[PDB]
This record gives C-alpha cells, structure tokens and sequence, in this order.
RNA sequence: CCAUGAGUGU
RNA sequence: CCAUGAGUGU
RNA sequence: UGUGAUGAAACACUCAUGGUCUGAAGACUCCC
RNA sequence: GGGAGUCUUGUGAUGAAACACUCAUGGUCUGAAGA
C-alpha cells in the first residue's frame, strides 16, 4: 500500500509509516505546474505522478483527491482516497525541508521565491477564467439599464419643474416623458410651436390645437434664449438616454438568449438579467430554491418578516412580471409561487447546459395561471 | 443519467427507501426538491436521496454540487414514484432528505458508510 | 511623537502630536501603504498605522488579546484574506521568515489582493474555496496559526475542516465568529456560545474569547489550541 | 365721520350705524377692476373711491387698509384705518344683496358668474408675477446640476465595474472619472491604446507607459465589439454630462451675480444657488437668522438634536465652503458661524435691493477666519 | 352596488360589489375627476368617490363628526386650498347655490387649483397669504363656515384673524390642527389642548374635537361656533 | 433711513429705552438682530425695538416684514449705541425684543398703543 | 434589512 | 429626519 | 466681539460576502 | 346530512408586507464672552 502525495514539489510516494519510498520531482517551470494544478482540479493526474506510478509498481494506491481516483483506475491501478490522512500531513509537516531533499530547489530562499510566483501566476490564471464568464456582461448591462431608467425619471421630473416656468400648461397635457422631452428640445420658446413641426411627431391634430391653445393662452413667464437653452441641455440628454436604453435592451436580449435562454423564455431578458444580478451568477440562481427566487429583491421586507414572524413578501423583483402586477391582489401570491417554481427549473436547465425547453415551461405556467384566474 | 455520480445497487437502494419510511414515523424528513435544497443550504440534512428518472434531469443536478459544499452525503434510488410513495405521498418526488433519523439511525449509518466504500473512501 | 514596542512581537504604539494612542506594525515595504493608513517614521524606521476598526486582529488586541500566536517567523493559514487589509499587517509581523497563505474565493476582491501580494513575498494568494481544502492542498505546507475570518453560515465547520488538514498539532486558531452572517434572526450571544462548543467537541482548547464591539458589531473572536 | 369700503363692487361710504351714505359703482369690466385690485395692494385708492370722497365731504374718514392712509392724507383728507371694523363686516353681510342694490349687476345669477371669472383672472395674473421672478431659474438650474453631479458619479462607478471585466488594472490607475471614461470612449478594446492619443489627454509620458504595459499584461477577458460598444455608450454619456455641467455652471454664475451678487461674492454661484434652493427664494433666505442659514441642508442632523437633546450639526450645505471642510474639526464651528453671519447680511442687502457690498464682507470674513486659525 | 343618502346633505355612502363602504359626493361636473377618484353611476346619477386618506374632512366624517356645517348652498371661506382635492368635494356639497373662496399662497400648487376652479363655478381661487385678509378682502363676502387647513406655526391665530373678518356670528369654523407643523418636539396631544384654548378665549364655542388618525397622523380637527 | 416706516418723537423714543431696561431686571428680553428675528418667528416678542442708525440699512430691513406677518408691534430708537447700552451691553445693538415686560407692562402697553395712534389706527 | 471587507461625488 | 397635499420610473 | 463670542453629529452614492418565506392541499362530479 | 368517484398537485397545493424616485408647506442649534 502506497500513499501518494501531489504537490508543487513534484509527485511523492509514501509507505503507511510516512517514509519516502520514491519521488519524481517536477520541472522548475511556472508554465507547466500552473497548468497541471488547473488540470488536477478536474481529476487529471500529474504527469510526474504517472511516471511515479510506473516506477513503483503498487498494488494499492490511495490519493488525496477523490476526483483523481477514477482517472487512475482507468490507468490500470486499484485506487481509493483518504481526505485528511496522516501521511498527507507528514509531507506538509516536512515541506519546508523535503523541497531541498528531492532537489526542487537548492535552498529554502528560492523555493519560496518560486512558490510565491507560482501562486501569483496560478491565481492570475484563475482571475482570468472568472472574467471570461458570459453572464457577467449580462449583469452589468441590466445594472446600467436600471441606472438609465432611474436617471431618465430624475431628469424628466427636473425638466418638467424647470420648463414649466415658461410653459406650465404643457406639463399636464403631455403624459409621456420622452414626448415632453422632444418638445422642449426642438422648440424652446412656446411661441415657436407650429402645426407642421408638431404633426411630424404623430400628434393627432386635436391635441396639437390643445397644445397650441395652451401655449397661446399660457400664464407662463416670458424668458430669454439663454434661460431656455439651459433647460434644453437636459431635454436633449433625456432623449439621448432613451435611445441608449433601447440600444442596451437590444444588446441585453442578445446576450441573455445566449447565456440563459429558458429564463429569458419565462420572464424576458431584462427581468431575467435582473435576477442574475441579484443572485450573483447564473450558477447561483440555479442552486436556489423557488422559495428564494420568489422573494429576491425584497430583502428589507423579507427579513422584516423573519425577525418578527410577520407577513413575508409575496414577490421580490418578480413583481415586474406582467401576470402579477396587473392581476388583482389575491391572485398575486399564487402566480408568484407558480412562476418561481418554473424559474428555478429554468435556471437549472439553463446553467447545467440544457437546450431550450422554454415553450413547454411557458405553456405549463400559463395553464397554471389560467386556473388561478377562474375563481 | 448524468447527474448521477455513482452507481447504487438495488440492495442498497432498498435500504434507503426503508430508511426514509422509518424516518417519517420516528424522525423528521423533507419531501420535494425545493425543501431538500433548503435543507442542504441550511445544513440540517443528514442524508440526501435522489431519484434517477427525473425529467428534465437538470432539476436535481444541483444537489450533488450543493451536498459537497456543505459536505452532506447523498444517495440515489431508481424510481421517483417509489421515493414519493415511500414519503407518505400519493404523488412522485424527485428528491428527499432525512433531517432527523430517529428509529433509523443504525440503518442510515450503514447507508452513509456503504456509499462511502463505492465512493472509494478509506 | 513617540513609538515604542508592546507586549507582542513587531507590534507598536504611538504617542502623537496631540496625545493619542494608535497601534502600528513595522513596514515591510517602506513608502507603500495597502489602504489609506498613515505611514510614520520614527528614528528613521517606518511603521504602518493599524486601524482596529478595519482589522479584527487589531481590535482583538485593543480589547485585551492575552497572547498573540502570530509573531516573527510564524506560518499562518489565512482563510478569507479579501482585499488584503488585515493580512498585510500580519505580513509586517511574521516578517519574511514566516509565511502567510491567503485563501479567498471572490475574484472581484482577489483582484486587489494581488496588488498587496506582489509587493510582499510573505503572502501567497490563492483564489480558492475554503470549503474545499483539497484545491489548495497542493501549494501550501502545514502552519502554526489558522486565522479564519470568512463570511459563511457553516464558517466554524469549514475552519475545523481546514484545521485537520493544515494546522500543526498544538497550533492556535483565531476564528472570527460572524453572528449576523451565521443567522440574523438569532441573538449574537447565543451564536458565540453554540459555535465555541463546536470547537470543543472537535477538541480545540478554548483559550480566550473576545467581543470586538465597538470595533466590529455583532462579532466575536475565539482563540483556541488544536490537539 | 364716514367709514369707507373698497371692493370689486365699487366704493361705498357708511356712517357708523351701517347705512350707505353714498356709493359709486365700479365698471363691470374684468380688465379695469383687476388692475385696481392689484393697485390697492400698494395703497392706491380705486378711481371710484376718489369720485366718492369728492361727492361726500367728510371731515374724518376711515378706511379698511393701512396702506391707503398716507395716499389719502396726500389727497387732502384726515384718514385712519380700522382693520376688521363693524362697518366692513356690515358691508359683507349684505354682499349677496348690495351688488344688485347699487346696481353692479342686474341679479345675483351673473354677479357670481363675473366674480368667478375675475377671481380666475386675478390669480392668473398673480400666477404670472410669481413665475417671472429671476431667482427661480437659479434654483432649478443648480438643482439640475446636482442631479447631473449625482448621475455622473453613479454611471462612472458602474462603468469602472463594467469595463474592468475586460481591463481591470485601468480602474486603479486612473483616479479621475472623466479621465477614465475618456479612455474607454476613444479606444474601446485595451489593445487599441496608442501613445499620441494619450498625450492628447494631458497624460505625462511616464504614466502613458504604465497604462500601456497594464493593457499588455492585463489578466482581463477578451470581449466582442458588441460587448465593448455597450460599455462605450455609458462612457460617452459621462462625457456629455461633464460638458453640460460646465455649461450649466456658467449659466448659473450669470444668474447668481444678477439676482444675488452679494451672496455670490461670499460663497460662489453654486453654493449660493444651493442655499436659495433650500430656502425656496431669495426673499425667504434673507428673513432667516444666521443660526438657521448655518445648518440649512442638515435637517436630519438638526431635528435629531432638537428631538433628543443631543449635539447639533456645526454646518449644513455651508460645509462645502472651502475654508470649512479643509479645516480641522474644532475650527469648523467658528468658521461656519462667521460665514452664516456674513451670509445673512449678504442675503438681506441682496433681497432689499442694496447695491453690491460683497468686497468688504469677504474682507471681514477672511479676517475672522485668519484670527481663528492663529491658535 | 347601492348608493344612499347619509345624515348629512349631499353626502352619500356606497354599498359595493364586494360589500365595502366608501364615502361619495354628487358630481357637480360629471365625467370629470379632480384627483384619481372613481366615478360611479347609480340610477343614472353620477357620484365622486371621496378618499378619506386624502381629505381630512372625509376623515373627520368617518371619525364621528357630530354635525356638518357644510351643506346645500353653504358659503365657505377655505384657507389652504392646496391642490383642490378637498375643496372639490365641498364644491359638490354646496352645489352652485353655495360659494367657496379658496385661499392658497403656494404658486406651484395654485397652478393645478386653477384647473379645478375652471370647471367649477362654485370655487373662487385666490393666490394669497391667509395672514393678510386685506388682500382678498375685496373679493369675498362673509361666510357660514371657516374651513382652515393651513400648515403654519401660528395657524390658529391666522384662523381667528380671518374669522373676525369673514365668519358670521353663530357661524362655524373647522380647524385642522397640524401638530408636527406646529411643533415637532412637543406631544401632539399637548398642542391640541393649547390650541383649543386659544379658540375658547376668542369666544369660539368648541363643539367637537376629532383625531384624524389613522387617516392622517398627528392631526386633529376642531368644530366650533363663533360668537 | 428708508426702512424706517414712521416717525418717533424723542419723548416716545426715550420712554422706549426705559421700558427695555425695566424688562432686563424684572422680565425677559432678547438682544441682537438674529435673536430678535427668532423672537418674531417664534411669536415670543411683545415689542420689537429696531435702531434707526444701522449701517448698512438692509441688516434689519426684514424685521418690518416679519413683524407684520406675525402681527407683532415694533418701534424705533435713534441710537444703536444707546439701545445696546440700554440692553445691559457695553456694545451697540441693531435691534432687540422684549419677551416678558414684567415691571414694564403698563409702560409697554402705552407705547404699543401710542405707536398705533401715529400709525393711524382706530 | 443586518453584519463584514473595499471605494466614489458636492 | 417627522407630518400634510400633488405626482413619477421598473 | 449682539453687524454674533462660546459650545456643538454637513449631505449624496458604488462594489464584494454571508444571513433568502411556508410545505399538502385546492377545485369538481355522481348515488339516497 | 351519509356514502361514492374525477381533475390539478412535492417538477410545489395553501397562507403571505415587491422595489425605486420628484415637487410644494411648515416644524430650522446655542447667545457673551474670546487672545
Ligand atoms: N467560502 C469562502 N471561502 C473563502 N473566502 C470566503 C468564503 N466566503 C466568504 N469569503 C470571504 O471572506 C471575507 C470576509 S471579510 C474578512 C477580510 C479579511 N479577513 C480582513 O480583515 O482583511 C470576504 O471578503 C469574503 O469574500
Ligand atoms: N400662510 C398661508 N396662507 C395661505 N396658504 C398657506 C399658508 N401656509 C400654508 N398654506 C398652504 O396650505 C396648504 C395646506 S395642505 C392642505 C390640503 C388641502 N386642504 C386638502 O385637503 O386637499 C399648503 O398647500 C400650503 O401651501
């Protein structure tokens, strides 16, 4: 029975007493070790370990990792594993020393110099594979989107309060922010409004006259071109952001169908991205119970209920789902509970690499929803 | 199946279904994938049982992952209808968990230690 | 200004221009600070101001840490090194002779850990999950001190698991107990008690238990010896 | 002794008993009545009143308003006022009726029809005189600036988090948000960076090399042009906002020196505007004690101390004054108190139309500041 | 659904689709709503739904207002008309025969008051300061009801000043007492006693004292008769 | 001065100063423009005294506005040095307020009623 | 919403 | 930060 | 230095990690 | 009221406090000492 150790130091074999039976030292090369450590994560044995398992011809071997075991079984040996064995400790107890003994380095001084830069290079590599995950860009996108959403509202609310010094009657006459924004942008003074320029936006003539009549009869203030042009900066920026938002939504849709199609199938890119942002990653959303997905984004409300035993939230960010906020109050709980269930399945089939199955998921959901509404 | 990490013999598989049953009576179990997930995240579960015929499979693929993080042992059975109808349900179940063994402690201890052997653990 | 040694190795106090007292450690990389801390020269030697409000160890000391198992030339396993705030100071303490292995699984944060660990040969960064000590098993050696400051519900179990891997017998473990990251519902004082018992059933010998308030709210740190 | 009434109905003379000695009915014309109502505010008597004070020749006359008295003393009469006299009450008790009796209208029906449209037209006029005030444009402008300030910071923090998926080292290398955004905007991919384009930003030759090396050795993720252009949308919005802020700053400066030169002299345009924004107007800013102006913008801190008997804030928005936040904690209290004191003087000379006196105020202030610092 | 008269003129209650009960008034300007209120037809007559959380008058009614001095053909002076939410309902009540003079000095808000007063001949808007009744002296008459809902520290004194100008003897005043706009520090219940006393010294005859909670926090309304 | 609305005879102006002094001893007064401002805002003042020789004029110009808003009577004196040195200060004051007359009750009540007559009040 | 670690703006 | 009245975005 | 001495908690945000509901019932029909 | 079945349901029945902003009004420190 031979206890096998795998380290930066190379590959070492031990008897059950803790004496080095045989060893094969690794090459002192940053490149190859870093790659072999990454490979070892998947269960792949060191190349130095392979050679050593040839040198010694052992009946029973026991390794540190359970992921290695089937790999070495495929290689011809009978293999098991012991997680925190006495032998594995023995090696590491003598690891300041036995680095020199098997000649990995001449002295302690530049063993550590190497191990330090191995670590630097080993994590540099891991740092990169994290950045290469596709769902991150999805997350950053919706976050910027929500920033633009928020800003649009702030700027629009500001513009209305501001521009209404000149043309107060315009505020309550135009419901939509983008429309309001375009008018302040194109004209400025209310007395520059004309039928033809206004027909160009799509305004039915009936509303144009109401706008124009309000502008004619306006109890607003007569104001200089400097004052108006100051306001128009915000109006143009508001218009800018709406365009950027529409561009980002289209981008988000692209990436989201790519990285998590089933979730997108269920709640769309925006709300889907939004849930990824809350969970942290696609893989974290996958590991969640429906009971969590259902309340994501309602943490203040949630822990309020948990501390005091009060009423929990029915829904978190999930509230944005059309079926929920449009439906009456008593149906919302059940729709959310039903959605979250399917979302959780959707997240899991998505993350563990399943192909699209959203059609039946949506069908199942709308079935369940239709039943709820008939009562 | 692909979320099934190791191979469970019907003799072992039967000791599981029985072990679940005694735990309904004498201990505390959780039935359903969502409650099982919550049981592992919270670290309450002593033994996790997963069915081999879930559709789609990815529904329960996460339990092996979750169980290794919190280091809770897991086991497979062949039929989801069988695991559920054990659990005191007349419907199927994809996965279940024993939180408190009760009058099945000895039975469970053998399962969690036999699945260690087929896992190649010394 | 005046600087003088304390009861513990490589740890100093400062008399200031006004008459205030703040902890500090000897600058391993002079002219360079990892956060915003004051750099101070006294008799031509540079020290780094050790803000207790940021570092739990400095807090534990200012709250009467009886003895410090982290000193000149100590080998420590540091789970949850994060941005490198606290671990940079233990770098100053162990001082090239000692070695510090920083496990941290948050890349967003290891990003800035790297910067601290390049400048300091003491520290060996490892982007890995402390729940799986097998993944950094193949890089580290065994250690004297197990410093555990990780936000995890089962943080204590993780620590014990890592302990029987890498912690020398009769080594010391500083385990930071995050009550509110174990359970925001339960009372912090209840949690401290139930977790320490986990250590004692796992034959750690509880030496000292410190409450970090006001430096860290709903936090406590335990010192015990592994057998 | 004759008691005189002034109303939309006209001007009526009463004896002390409450009988109409004589009356002269107003014209039933919106335009003319509205103006005399506005005029009566300043003390100017109705034209109907003058005619009436001629017909009857009373030795002692008494009016409703104290502002009318000096005007009517100038016209030759001995005049006083009784605010809520029995006579004025007697008049309005019969106001449904006496509109018809002195024949202002034929019936009650279209007295109110008229009185309504006058009321509509009278306030419509006042609505305009309010909007025409110059300090309002100052307030909206600076409020919008702070809206942009807030947005610049949010988008910048988002962009850094976002772009660092590709190029993390750039984040800690550029302190300035505008600088950072400028890199992402002009170049995009990190491998597109070139020296001359960077010399154009103002980068010293030494930093250019540090940046270029970082992009070379970057452990970031390789990313599509779709992914990059998404980020650059945010980057470009940042730069837009920076320009608009400065344009708003110049606009604000002009308005602030126009509407409040003395205040502007003390603390600058923005902070002056900011204080106007908290008070609501200049005339409201003026009426404030120094102890309030000192803590404006610290309402959370202030009302906590008033509720609990704890410590009050030293400074509100006044904190932004360079001298204060640069100074140590114990000097701040004295500097703020001195500033607020001078600010109150500045506000009052501004509101009550005084000509510029800011130079001596600044001089007085900088003296006290220097005295404080010499300890 | 069912609509029926209540003890007070032109004020009705609704039996609803489910069986809830909400206040309403006879719509003086049918097919048009001043805030977001529901329009309801019953036996071909339209009523406006009177939200109590918004209108203090509706609250005081739902809180046991003994008698309402606002009815068919009432002449009311309304200090603090604001956006016109409440005053619109009293417009419905007084019903063309009655007249309501609404004082309000905040231009940002009188702006939408304009809109309400256009469709409603009942209402005579006045952009003025209720502290100087001389400025609207020349538009109004004496009145039956003095409704006062103004946020001011000296709100009570203001009301009294206006009363001896425009409030008929044996006329009524509804005074809304805003505790937190009188003094955020003092106990709301202290303010109520001291304010009612002020009314009683100016020979007002306190008829009823209502607490608007829970519809309005820290508010009370007084009904009293001027002598 | 332009912020001075009416003309105060020196017999009145002197009877003013005397009323202040008695109020320091037996009652409660406020000294300074900022505290007078708060005294009017808070409705504590019964009588507000403003100097006619303030430099610059606008410093106390808001007090007429404020006092008419809260309908608190105000009176002028000729010297700011005299009013401050009346107030128990050895320095000037631009304006002051009496909160409680005490043994100046009769004295104040006559002033606030004489300044009404010169204000043309019946 | 709690705690921890890292930062930003007027 | 408290109270009242009018609104906005996902 | 009452034209304000002394005392004395300015405001707005970002990221990372952990703490993330309940758990078996609901709706219909047929026989006297 | 007694009996008897059917469909949905642990791949989730039942119960159950989603989040983010703007405007307008008022409540807005101390008071004679300091080098
Ligand atoms: N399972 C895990 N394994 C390793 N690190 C973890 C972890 N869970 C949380 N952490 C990390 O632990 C850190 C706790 S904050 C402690 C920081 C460090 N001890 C110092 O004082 O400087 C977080 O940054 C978090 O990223
Ligand atoms: N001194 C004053 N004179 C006139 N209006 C005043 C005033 N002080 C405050 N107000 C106004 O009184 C209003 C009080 S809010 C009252 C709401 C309204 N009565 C309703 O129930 O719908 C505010 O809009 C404010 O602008």
């Amino acid at each position: 029975k031979i206890y096998l150790i795998e380290h930066v130091i190379g590959a070492v074999a031990y008897d059950e007493n803790g004496n080095i039976v045989d060893y094969i030292t690794n090459p002192r090369d940053l490149g190859k070790i870093t790659e072999e450590l990454l490979n070892n994560e998947k269960g792949i044995p060191f190349s130095a370990t392979v050679e050593l398992l040839k040198k010694v011809n052992p009946q029973e071997v026991v390794v540190e990792n359970e992921a290695e075991v089937p790999k070495l079984q495929a290689l011809g040996y009978r293999v098991s594993y012991e997680p925190y064995s006495k032998v594995s400790r023995i090696f590491r107890e003598s690891l300041p020393k036995v680095a020199i003994d098997i000649k990995f380095a001449s002295n302690e001084e530049d063993y550590y110099n190497f191990l330090h830069e191995l670590s630097l290079e080993y994590t540099r590599r891991k740092l990169r594979s994290a950045a290469q995950k596709r769902d991150l860009l999805a997350i950053q996108a919706v976050r910027a989107m929500d920033d633009i959403d928020k800003t649009i509202n702030l700027f629009s609310e500001r513009l209305r309060e501001w521009y209404s010094i000149h043309f107060p009657e315009l505020d309550k006459l135009i419901e939509d922010h983008e429309e309001y924004a375009t008018i302040v942008s194109r004209f400025g003074d209310r007395g520059f409004l004309t039928i033809d320029s206004l027909k160009e936006l799509g305004f039915n003539e009936q509303r144009i006259n109401r706008i124009l009549d309000a502008a004619k009869k306006s109890i607003g203030a007569d104001i200089s071109e400097d004052d108006l042009s100051a306001m128009r900066m915000i109006a143009n920026t508001i218009l800018d952001l709406y365009n950027i938002r529409r561009n980002l939504n289209n981008y988000l849709e692209g990436v989201m169908k790519e990285v998590a199609p089933n979730v997108t199938a269920l709640v769309g890119p925006a709300l889907g991205a939004r849930l990824l942002s809350i969970a942290g990653s696609l893989d974290e959303l996958a590991k969640m119970p429906a009971s969590t997905i259902q309340v994501l984004g309602a943490e203040k409300a949630l822990f309020r209920a948990l501390r005091s035993g009060g009423r929990p939230p029915k829904h978190g960010i999930i509230f944005q789902y059309p079926a929920i906020h449009t439906s009456p109050r008593w149906q919302r709980g059940k729709i959310a509970r039903a959605l979250a269930a399917k979302l959780a399945i959707a997240a899991r089939v998505d993350a563990f690499s399943g192909r699209f199955i959203g059609d039946q998921l949506n069908e199942q959901l709308k079935k369940r929803i239709d039943e709820i509404k008939e009562k | 199946a692909s979320y099934v990490k190791f191979e469970v013999p019907q003799d072992l598989a039967d000791k599981v279904l029985e072990a679940v049953r005694k735990a309904k009576e004498s201990g505390k179990i959780k039935k359903g994938t969502n409650e099982t997930t919550k049981a592992v995240e919270r670290g309450q579960a002593k033994l996790v049982i997963i069915a081999e015929d879930v559709q789609p499979e990815e529904i329960v693929a996460h339990l092996p992952l979750l169980c290794d993080e919190k280091k809770i042992p897991y086991v497979y059975v062949s039929s989801k209808k069988a695991l559920g109808e054990a659990c005191g349900l007349q419907v199927a179940t994809a996965s279940a968990a024993i939180l408190e063994p009760g009058e099945a402690k000895d039975l469970v201890d053998e399962i969690i230690k036999r699945v260690n052997e087929i896992k190649g653990k010394t | 200004i005046t600087v003088k040694q304390t009861n513990m190795e490589n740890i100093y106090e400062c008399e200031f221009n006004d008459g205030s007292f703040r902890l500090c450690t000897r600058n391993l990389v002079p002219n360079f600070n990892v956060y915003g801390e004051r750099l101070i020269k006294y008799e031509g030697v540079e020290y780094r101001e050790w803000n207790a409000f940021r570092s739990k160890l400095a807090g534990a000391i200012l709250k009467g840490l009886k003895t410090n198992p982290i000193r000149k030339g100590t080998k420590v396993l540091y789970l949850g090194a994060a941005s490198g705030t606290t671990i940079s100071h233990v770098s100053d303490i162990i001082e090239l002779n000692g070695k510090a292995y920083g496990v941290e699984f948050s890349p967003r944060v290891v990003r800035e850990l790297l910067l601290v660990a390049q400048r300091r040969p003491n520290i060996f960064p490892l982007l890995a999950d402390a729940r799986f000590p097998q993944s950094y098993k193949s890089v580290v050696e065994n250690v004297d001190v197990l410093y555990v400051d990780i936000a995890q519900p089962d943080q204590t179990d993780i620590a014990i698991y890592n302990a029987k891997f890498f912690l020398k017998v009769n080594g010391d473990m500083l385990l930071v107990i995050k009550a509110r990251s174990i359970d925001v519902t339960k009372d912090p004082k209840e949690i401290y008690k139930t977790e320490v018992e986990k250590l004692e059933n796992s034959n750690f010998e509880t030496i000292q238990i410190i409450n970090l308030d006001p430096y860290d709210k709903d936090h406590a740190i335990v010192l015990s010896k592994y057998k």
